[PDB]
């Protein structure tokens, strides 16, 4: 399964476009727009769909860390949730990493933002064409000194852990949107909603307290 | 008269049509000036959306338009529509139900659907006055979209209802 | 031969030794900028 | 400094070799290589997308003089309009009791009903428009769709193959500086809703405390 | 995967083939080259173990099930005899083993009868099984004997006999964990392993394993 004309495709017995061929991983065969009917397109649209992936996942884990930390007294931080975070830097001492005064103390927002701004731009630049951590093969998958653990040695397990990379990236984008559209309706954080539905399932959820007041 | 280069086009007496859209799908007027559709797949994919938003918002322009004139013919508004279940037909006497129910039928009436699939005929229904019915299909889900894109600006700029919105122009 | 990648090592991953410097001495690890 | 070719600028300098496009060959003005979502691989849609952008760009050219000169020559005391000299609120003085006349001075335009105004833009536009996509029309043009020439050249500057190629590059990237101007003009008038020249003259007075980082929890989703 | 031949899943994942004995050559169901005592280095003494893990499985997920299902009942009314240790002196109840409830299915009031008809019968089976022939039409196989304990043909493909095989050697396996883990928390806790599973999820941070560590310390 997940690779040749037998795989699993996204309708389970229900389901395909001739493009779609079963060879690059995590296809189930979801194209009803034909937005991927060109190959350099489809090519693109792999690509910025791996880069968001692993973005995805590492947004939904730095959401989830310091509030999960914070609501179970490991640590104080200066605003644990998520969206209220960025505006520690207008506080009075600053923003300090993990509640510590003597771990970051930043004080400068456009410091911030010059480092942050140079910093990815160049290795930005070094990804797309190679540069002090290696030179650009495989554009998504380079390897070599990303890979020292050397877990993606065998191409069997190589095809397995990329269908992985691709399905936990797809669940994190699809929990990413929640996250937001939720922090834009319920005005909390993420892990406080979870924490008031287990409370009350019955009673706290979308529809008896958000559905009616949306229009 | 809607086949071919004597086709009534979106700027009329201007000719200039597209290389590939040349008259003869349905509605082929010859509006493409993002040329969105060079790719044939990509032009059949479009097409079987138009044709489905098309059929969808004659629905839900129908089903908009009916409550609040039967109100005044004797909430009725079109957006205020889901509030009542927290519902009785026509005033005449769990959410989680009609969700999960409504998500397994319409996914089995779809799968069966996805496996002419844009035109099946058959157990859901001159072949000159046929294509003049898709055509008319066509015009009046064009105009359907356009009317449904009206009623959701109205609600969202002006709060009340469509027709209500009508009677007071008037 | 499992659990670990088989993998001269220099301060980056993708750079060139200088030419004063040829490894030989004991902590060379080609650095110097 | 090259703008055709294959030894060109590109669109992230020293970093931009293995980003360049094979179908993105420096032929035509204005290219960088910039095409990372793939949405021009079809020689057609290329086309469509070059003559969506020049116009964009030319609009856009046109609208930041539009929105910037009533501003000007406001502070400079050489007229009078209210409020209208502000981008978001010109449009308002057609409701107001002497109405909107150009210049300020009464005896120009003095016009009160926007029906008349909106209908002969309508036809004007549905003239235009039209004879800009019929390709041809009762002027003289030089047979291209995009550069017309001839009437629409009355000084001729574009005869010289090379000069005329400079001026489309020139005309390019104006067209994209106003374009991310006028984007800016657009957010800043949302977020502050103040005038630009406003918020220039803010900027200007205290550049660390009245930035864009100023107005960050405006928007605050509340419980 | 695979679970036969040089090529079967193992007991260390990639670091297995450094401890493979040369005996264990993957020809038997829930083989995983885990032998690091050469115990089973005697041909005679594999097959005694095998035999030995493979009735001590089954036993095992009768007893993990029967200590499960009588608390999820409690449908029924036990009170002191819902856990699966303190149901043992509920015979010496002057009221009967009231099953499930009912005073007057059993009604077992001695436990002298009850352990001899247990003996007996229990002689009888095992005696049997040991022998491996009798009054019983079976295939031939001491440790599966199928025919007569095998009344709806599961076990008719070698192949899917030997999937089979494989599944619930691993099954037994697991259930034996779970009973000594139910011995061990029994020895320790003193409570039912749903009450424990319960308190661990109120608050699993407090309510682990090393909440009770000091309550074995020796005093002087
Ligand atoms: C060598 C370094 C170098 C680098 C790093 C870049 C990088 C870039 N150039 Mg290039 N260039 C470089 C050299 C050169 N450029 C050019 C000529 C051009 C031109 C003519 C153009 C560019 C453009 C661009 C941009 C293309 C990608 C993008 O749109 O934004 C990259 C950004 C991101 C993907 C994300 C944004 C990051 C940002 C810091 C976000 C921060 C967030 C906020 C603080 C808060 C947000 C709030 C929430 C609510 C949203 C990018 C900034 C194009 C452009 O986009 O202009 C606008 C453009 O038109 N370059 C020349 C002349 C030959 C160069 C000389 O060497
Ligand atoms: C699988 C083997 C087997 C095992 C491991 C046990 C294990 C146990 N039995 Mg059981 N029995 C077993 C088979 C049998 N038992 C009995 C009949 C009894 C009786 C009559 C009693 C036990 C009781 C006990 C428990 C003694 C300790 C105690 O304080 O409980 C913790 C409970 C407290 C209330 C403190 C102990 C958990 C005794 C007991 O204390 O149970 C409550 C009890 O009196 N067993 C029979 C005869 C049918 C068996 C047949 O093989
Ligand atoms: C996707 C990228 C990503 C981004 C942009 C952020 C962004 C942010 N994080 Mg999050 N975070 C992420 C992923 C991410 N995180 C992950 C994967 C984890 C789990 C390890 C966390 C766990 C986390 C913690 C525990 C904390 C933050 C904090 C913050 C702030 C950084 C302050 C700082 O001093 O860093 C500068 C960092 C470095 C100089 C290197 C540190 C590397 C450590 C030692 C490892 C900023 C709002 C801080 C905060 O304000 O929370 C409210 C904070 O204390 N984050
Ligand atoms: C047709 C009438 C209609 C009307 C009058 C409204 C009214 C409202 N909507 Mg709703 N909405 C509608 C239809 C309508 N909606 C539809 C068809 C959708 C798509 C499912 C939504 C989805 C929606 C979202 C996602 C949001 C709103 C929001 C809001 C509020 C915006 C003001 C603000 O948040 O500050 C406003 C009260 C905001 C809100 O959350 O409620 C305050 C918000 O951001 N609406
Ligand atoms: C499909 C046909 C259609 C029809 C018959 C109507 C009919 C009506 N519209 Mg609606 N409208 C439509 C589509 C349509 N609209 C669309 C596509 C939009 C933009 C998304 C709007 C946006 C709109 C606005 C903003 C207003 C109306 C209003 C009105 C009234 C007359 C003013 C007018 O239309 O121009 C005004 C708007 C347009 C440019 C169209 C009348 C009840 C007025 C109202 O609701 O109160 C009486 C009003 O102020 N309409
Ligand atoms: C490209 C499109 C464009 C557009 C849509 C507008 C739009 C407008 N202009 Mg601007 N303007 C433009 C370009 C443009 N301008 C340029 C290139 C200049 C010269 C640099 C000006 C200088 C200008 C002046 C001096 C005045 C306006 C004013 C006006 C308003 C109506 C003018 C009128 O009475 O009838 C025509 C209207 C908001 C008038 C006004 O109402 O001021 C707010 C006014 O007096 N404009
Ligand atoms: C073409 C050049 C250009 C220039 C010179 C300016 C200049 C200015 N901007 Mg504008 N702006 C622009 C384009 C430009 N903008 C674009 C494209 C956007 C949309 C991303 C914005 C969105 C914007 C916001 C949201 C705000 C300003 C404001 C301001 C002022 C402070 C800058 C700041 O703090 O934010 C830095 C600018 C950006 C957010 C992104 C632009 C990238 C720069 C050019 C690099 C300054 C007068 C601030 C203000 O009003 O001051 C009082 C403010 O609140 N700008
Ligand atoms: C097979 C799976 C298994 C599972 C799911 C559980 C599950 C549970 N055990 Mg049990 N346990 C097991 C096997 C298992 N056990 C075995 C084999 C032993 C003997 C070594 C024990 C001995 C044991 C003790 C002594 C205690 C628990 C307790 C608990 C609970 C807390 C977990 C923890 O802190 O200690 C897990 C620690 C272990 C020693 C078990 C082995 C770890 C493997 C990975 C499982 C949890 C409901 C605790 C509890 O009841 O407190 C509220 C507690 O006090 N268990
Ligand atoms: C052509 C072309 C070409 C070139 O090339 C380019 C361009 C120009 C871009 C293009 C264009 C395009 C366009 C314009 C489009 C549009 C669309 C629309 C509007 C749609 C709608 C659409 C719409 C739709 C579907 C709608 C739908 C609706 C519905 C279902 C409803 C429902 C309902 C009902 C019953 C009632 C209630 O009470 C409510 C509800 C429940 C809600
Ligand atoms: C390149 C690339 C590549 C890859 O592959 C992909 C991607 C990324 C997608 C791409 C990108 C893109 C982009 C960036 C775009 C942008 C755009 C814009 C910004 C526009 C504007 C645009 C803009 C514009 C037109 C503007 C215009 C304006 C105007 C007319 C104005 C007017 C006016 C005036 C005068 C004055 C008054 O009082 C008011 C008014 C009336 C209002």
């Amino acid at each position: 399964e997940f690779y040749g004309p037998d795989r699993v495709k996204f309708l389970g017995p229900f389901s395909t476009p001739s493009y779609l061929k079963g060879e690059y991983p995590g296809d189930y065969g979801w194209d009803t727009a034909g937005l991927s009917a060109d190959p350099e397109t489809f090519a693109r649209y792999r690509e910025l769909e791996v880069i968001h992936a692993r973005w995805a996942m590492l947004g939904a884990l730095g959401c989830v860390t310091p509030e999960l930390l914070q609501r179970n007294g490991a640590a104080n931080f200066g605003e644990a949730v998520w969206f209220k975070a960025g505006a520690q830097i207008f506080q009075e001492g600053g923003l300090d990493y993990l509640g510590n005064p003597n771990l970051v103390h930043a004080q400068s927002i456009v410091a911030i933002l010059l480092t942050q701004v140079v910093l990815m731009g160049l290795i930005e630049g070094y990804r797309v064409n190679g540069g002090p951590a290696g030179e650009v093969v495989d554009p998504i998958y380079p390897g070599e000194a990303f890979d020292p653990l050397g877990l993606a040695d065998d191409p069997d397990t190589l095809a397995e852990l990329k269908v992985k990379e691709i399905k936990n990236g797809r669940l994190a984008m699809v929990s990413m949107f929640g996250f937001f559209i939720q922090a834009i309706v319920t005005g909390k954080g993420p892990v406080q909603n979870l924490s008031d539905h287990l409370a009350s399932p019955s009673t706290d959820n979308f529809y008896s307290l958000y559905a009616k007041t949306l229009a | 008269e809607w086949y071919g280069p004597n086709r009534p086009q979106f700027l009329g007496p201007f000719s200039n049509p597209p290389s590939y859209l040349k008259g003869e799908f349905p509605g082929d007027y010859g509006w493409d000036t993002a040329g969105l559709s060079a790719d044939p797949e990509t032009f059949a994919r479009y097409r079987e959306l138009e044709v489905i938003h098309a059929r969808w918002a004659m629905l839900g322009a129908l089903g908009c338009v009916t409550p609040e004139l039967l109100q005044r013919n004797g909430e009725a508004v079109w957006f205020k529509a889901g509030a009542q279940i927290f519902l009785d037909y026509l005033g005449n006497p769990s959410i989680v139900a009609i969700l999960l129910t409504q998500l397994v039928l319409m996914g089995l009436i779809e799968g069966y659907r996805v496996n002419d699939a844009l035109y099946p005929g058959e157990a859901f229904d001159d072949p000159d006055t046929f294509a003049e019915l898709k055509v008319k299909e066509l015009k009046n889900g064009r105009l359907a979209m356009v009317s449904m894109l009206g009623f959701g600006v109205q609600g969202l700029i002006t709060r009340k209802g469509p027709i209500e919105n009508l009677a007071d122009h008037l | 031969g499992a659990g670990y990648r088989q993998y001269d090592a220099l301060w980056l991953p993708n750079t060139e030794r200088p030419a004063w410097l040829d490894g030989s001495l004991p902590g060379d690890r080609g650095f110097d900028p | 400094v090259e703008f055709y070719g294959p030894d060109r600028a590109k669109w992230l300098g020293p970093f931009s070799e293995g980003s360049v496009p094979s179908y993105l060959k420096g032929e035509f003005p204005g290219d960088y290589g910039w095409d990372t979502a793939g949405l021009s691989a079809d020689p057609e849609t290329f086309a469509r997308y070059r003559e969506i952008e020049v116009i964009h760009a030319r609009w856009a050219m046109l609208g930041a003089l539009g929105c910037l000169t009533p501003e000007l020559l406001q502070n400079n005391g050489a007229a009078d309009f209210g409020e209208a000299a502000v981008w978001f609120k010109a449009g308002a003085s057609i409701f107001n009791e002497d109405g909107l006349n150009y210049l300020g001075n009464p005896s120009l335009i003095h016009a009160q009903s926007i029906v008349a105004v909106l209908l002969t833009q309508l036809v004007i536009m549905g003239a235009a428009e039209a004879y800009r996509y019929s390709g041809e029309g009762p002027v003289e043009t030089s047979g291209d769709s995009l550069y017309p020439g001839g009437f629409f050249d009355p000084l001729g500057l574009a005869d010289d193959p090379d000069t005329l190629a400079e001026l489309k590059v020139k005309e390019i990237k104006n067209g994209r500086l106003a374009m991310f101007s006028m984007f800016g003009f657009f957010v800043q008038g949302l977020v502050t809703g103040k005038s630009p020249l406003e918020n220039l003259a803010d900027h200007l007075a205290e550049p660390s405390v009245n930035n864009g980082f100023a107005s960050a929890t405006k928007f605050l989703p509340l419980p």
